[PDB]
């Protein structure tokens, strides 16, 4: 659903606007990840995955 | 399997970032879930059940 | 890179409306509010003929290649069409949805 | 406007049927350049007449860096005068030429997208890799690049003659677009 | 109301844009001081009372990650701001910023260009952390900048004003050895080791055919 | 198609009586009733791998799929022209997909392809030029910068009134066009400068950095572009005020000859000096060269006492032939191994 940066409720298509365009009523999944880029480890926020 | 295919290079070892090839694997969750509701049959693996 | 087109309204003898064309509208989308019978198509649809040919990188002969394929209203009883909308899908393709 | 297109640089190569040794011709000269892991031959740099002598390990040699045609010629035998110091044959026969480059200044702003739409059936360009428009003419089989500043360069011609009659042929398509 | 930078309305979420700009100016200034400073795991066993001389089954294998995780714990942690990673056409392309030249360097540049004709091989190491490519371009740009000061150098075909005698030997006092014969003597050592391993090669070969001939008899 | 008695050519399928027959309008003889409705291996393998690679990058770039299958036709015939051998597989599909991006005229600019493979832009555009010459693409649309505006606004996290911020922009973009700012410059450069001016005159979301985070073009190269706009003609009308409804052309001054002013019967055939007049200047002695002698290039010769001085420095810097030697000595050692 909502992000951790903007902290708005959601930005979304309404379902009845979605059910007549053959689309899927969806909200994206967000994760936060940390890893070794190189010289050092960094953490990254709000990655889209699905 | 996309990581070590990149990391099997001698020059490509220092400033490489791995996050730029996450969008190619992103929609496998989406297109898996959408046909999992559309066509009512579930191909599980840890139970192998249909 | 060939589209699908909604051209329509062929004429004959000072008159556009043939017996099959009293409800096509100016846009090709059959206009909302009047009745239909057997025959009398209401969405005029044309598809190109070179659907599976290799793209020749030139601009030589693309002027007249649309074979007709409309959608006919069958049925044993004359009906009306209630409302007609058009919009776009997830990836950008034009949609046509008319409700009888 | 009766302007004159000047010519900036030549190329010219000759054969040498004598085998060359890199040890005995580079290590006792003045313009000594030989790094074998960087490059497998030697460059001479004399600045009168300001041209450059490229050699090869097999023996062949190619000169580049002169304005005039005969300017390359007089140095092409002075270059082989150094290989007359070492007891080598220096059998140069054919003074062939396969590239002469020339630039001009025509000095009026032009459109470029109109002939990219009009004369787009043969020549085209892109803005985002390079700012210039590449123009081709198959009548002498030539390539050339133009600008928006009105400067036009001509390259890729083997013969010195062939730049000339091409250069007035491209003018009527160039002055076509007066940006009305 | 000039078109460059009025602060004039709501301007939502500009703070993450703000300290990114102040950090990129900080990053480039630490790149300046790298330049200023440069100018200048067997197997283990144990002895049980029950079974003496027993070897540990866990030391037989190696983990190959505990050693990596020690240094990865001792790396600096930073929080990625997705504005900081911005990239343009000037990204991932070789070439860097050349440290501009000083007049103290020119007396070591003119005279090294006065002694030889134009020899880019040995003058590269004279400027110890400059490389072969940009010093060649320093010959090229000076043709338009100072065309007449260069034109005095090739007219000079004589030993110059005799002050290079120090710089003749300042080049020589690094690793003082007779290089015309230092390379010869250890190269002869190298082929001596190769000849001895070639002796070890064939003497291993002759005993091998001798031994398995005896197995062919039996 | 031809009737049996009157030889008519038009047949009309009557469908009212559930027969679905075939009959002409002229005489009425049926044609046919009772309708019959229907209820190298490595060559195939090397494109099946190439299918998934086009399937790969289309997912990450949000490409609509009707370009991916169209781009497969470009790669398929460019496979036949021996263009793929030697070059990088991860490179050659990126140039192949980008062609079908501009035939469709989408918002996808080239450097977005260069970003995720983390390579230089100029490498990807190099093989793009070396491809487009070889298989002879003649017709190809221009990269109109008008496309890029209305795609930038969605990720530009601006207010709800997102249609008025692009309507005034395209008025500025058509004002950008007839004036002489972009003719040899970059599409993404000038398309990022027009949205800069429209955003500031209603909001203050522009920070010279957020639009860079979208347009991926540096900060100092766009500062010139508004100073390019400011001092051309009639811009002092539009600096402070004047609602954006001017219809004028003004002067036409591209800067490429403004810098040139800062510096300061047709032609008959045999008026230019020829090239054979210079070929016959010096006699072409193949064995001799002793007619173009001089005295300083005759003096062009080593310092004889500074020879062993100089090669000691030359041998003091060189180690490439050193490891070449024992590797050349290894060529003989591996012969008996
Ligand atoms: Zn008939």
């Amino acid at each position: 659903g909502k992000k951790s940066s903007s902290s708005t409720k959601d930005y979304l298509t309404p379902p009845h606007e979605c059910r007549l365009r053959d689309m899927t009523y969806s909200a994206p999944i967000y994760v936060d990840i940390e890893y070794t880029r190189g010289r050092n480890i960094i953490m990254h926020k709000d990655v889209e995955i699905g | 399997l996309s990581i070590d295919k990149v990391l099997k290079k001698p020059n490509r070892a220092m400033e490489y970032d791995a996050l730029l090839s996450i969008n190619v694997h992103s929609n496998n969750i989406t297109s898996g879930l959408n046909r999992a509701i559309s066509t009512g049959n579930w191909s599980l693996k840890r139970f192998k059940m249909e | 890179h060939t589209q699908d087109i909604i051209g329509g309204m062929r004429v004959d003898e000072n008159g556009d409306p043939i017996w099959q064309h009293q409800s096509l509208g100016p846009d090709g989308l059959g206009e909302v509010g009047m009745k239909v019978q057997s025959g009398q198509i209401y969405i005029n649809k044309s598809v190109p003929t070179n659907s599976a040919d290799a793209p020749n990188p030139n601009n030589v002969n693309v002027q007249t290649q649309y074979r007709e394929a409309p959608v006919i209203y069958r049925g044993p009883e004359p009906s009306h069409i209630d409302q007609v909308m058009m919009s776009v899908s997830d990836n950008d393709q034009a949609l046509i949805k008319v409700l009888l | 406007s009766g302007i004159v297109p000047t010519l900036q640089n030549i190329v010219a190569t000759v054969t040498l049927g004598c085998r060359l040794d890199l040890k005995t011709v580079a290590l006792h000269a003045r313009n000594a350049e030989y790094n074998p892991k960087r490059f497998a031959a030697v460059i001479m740099r004399i600045r009168e007449p300001k041209t450059t002598a490229l050699i090869f390990a097999s023996g062949k040699m190619v000169v580049t860096g002169a304005k005039s045609e005969d300017d390359s010629k007089l140095a092409s035998r002075k270059y082989a005068r150094i290989i007359q110091k070492i007891g080598f044959a220096a059998k140069f026969t054919d003074f062939k030429i396969q590239n002469i480059v020339g630039s001009c200044d025509v000095k009026f702003p032009i459109r470029l997208e109109g002939l990219a739409f009009s004369h787009g059936t043969f020549s085209s360009y892109e803005p985002e890799l390079f700012p210039g428009l590449i123009y081709r003419m198959v009548k002498p089989k030539i390539v050339l690049l133009i600008f928006v500043s009105g400067k036009i360069v001509l390259t890729g011609a083997k013969q010195r003659e062939e730049i000339y009659q091409a250069f007035e042929a491209i003018y009527p398509v160039l002055s076509e677009f007066r940006k009305m | 109301c000039k078109p460059n930078f009025p602060i004039g309305q709501i301007s939502e979420n500009f703070e993450k844009s703000k300290m990114a700009k102040k950090a990129k100016l900080e990053k480039r200034r630490h790149l300046r001081e790298l330049r200023m400073r440069a100018r200048q795991t067997a197997i283990q066993l144990k002895l049980n009372p029950d079974g003496t001389m027993a070897i540990d089954e866990e030391t037989m294998v190696v983990d190959r990650h505990k050693n990596a995780s020690i240094e990865n714990e001792y790396k600096e942690k930073v929080d990625e701001n997705p504005f900081a990673n911005l990239y343009n056409y000037g990204s991932y392309g070789r070439g860097s910023y050349t440290d501009p030249w000083t007049v103290e360097e020119m007396i070591k540049f003119y005279k090294a260009l006065s002694m030889w004709g134009t020899d880019f091989n040995l003058i590269s190491q004279l400027y110890p952390y400059r490389s072969r490519k940009q010093v060649k371009a320093k010959f090229v740009n000076e043709e338009k900048k100072r065309p007449i000061l260069i034109e005095l150098a090739l007219r000079s075909k004589l030993p110059p004003n005799f002050d290079e005698y120090c710089c003749e030997i300042k080049k020589n006092i690094g690793t003082v050895a007779d290089f015309n014969e230092k390379l010869i003597e250890l190269q002869n050592e190298h082929k001596h080791h190769m000849k001895e391993i070639e002796e070890a090669k064939n003497t291993a070969k002759e005993e091998d055919q001798t031994a398995q001939r005896l197995n062919d008899a039996n | 198609p031809v009737c049996k008695n009157c030889h008519g050519t038009e047949f009309e399928r009557d469908l009212s009586n559930a027969n679905n027959d075939l009959v002409c309008k002229a005489c009425g003889v049926v044609s046919e009733d009772n309708p019959i409705v229907s209820e190298l291996e490595s060559r195939e393998a090397t494109l099946n791998n190439a299918r998934r690679k086009l399937r790969a990058v289309s997912y990450a770039l949000h490409i609509p799929e009707y370009i991916t299958d169209a781009a497969f036709q470009w790669y398929k015939l460019a496979l036949a022209n021996n263009f793929v051998q030697g070059r990088r597989s991860q490179n050659v599909i990126a140039s192949c997909l980008y062609v079908a991006c501009r035939k469709e005229k989408t918002h996808h600019m080239l450097i977005d392809f260069s970003s995720r493979l983390q390579v230089s832009v100029y490498s990807i555009g190099a093989t793009f030029l070396k491809m487009v010459k070889k298989l002879h693409i003649t017709e190809l649309p221009l990269a109109d910068p008008s496309l890029f505006i209305q795609h930038f606004a969605e990720k530009l996290d601006l207010a709800d009134k997102k249609i008025k911020v692009v309507k005034d922009a395209v008025k500025l973009a058509q004002r950008m066009s007839k004036d002489w700012m972009f003719e040899g410059r970059r599409p993404a450069g000038i398309a990022g400068a027009c949205i800069l001016l429209a955003c500031r005159m209603n909001n203050l979301r522009r920070t010279h950095t957020e639009i860079v985070a979208v347009s991926h073009v540096a900060e100092e190269t766009l500062q010139q572009r508004l100073n390019e706009f400011k001092n051309t003609k009639a811009a002092k009308l539009s600096v402070q005020k004047f609602r954006e409804n001017d219809v004028e052309d003004g002067e036409a001054r591209p800067p490429s000859f403004v810098k040139n002013r800062k510096k300061e019967c047709p032609r008959n055939l045999h008026l230019l000096p020829t090239t054979d007049t210079y070929l016959s200047k010096v006699s072409d002695d193949p064995d001799n060269l002793e007619d173009v002698d001089d005295e300083e290039l005759n003096a062009h010769l080593l310092n004889e006492e500074a020879s062993k001085l100089k090669e000691r420095i030359w041998i003091g810097l060189n180690a490439d032939f050193l490891l070449e030697q024992e590797s050349k000595r290894l060529k003989q050692e591996a012969d008996i191994a």
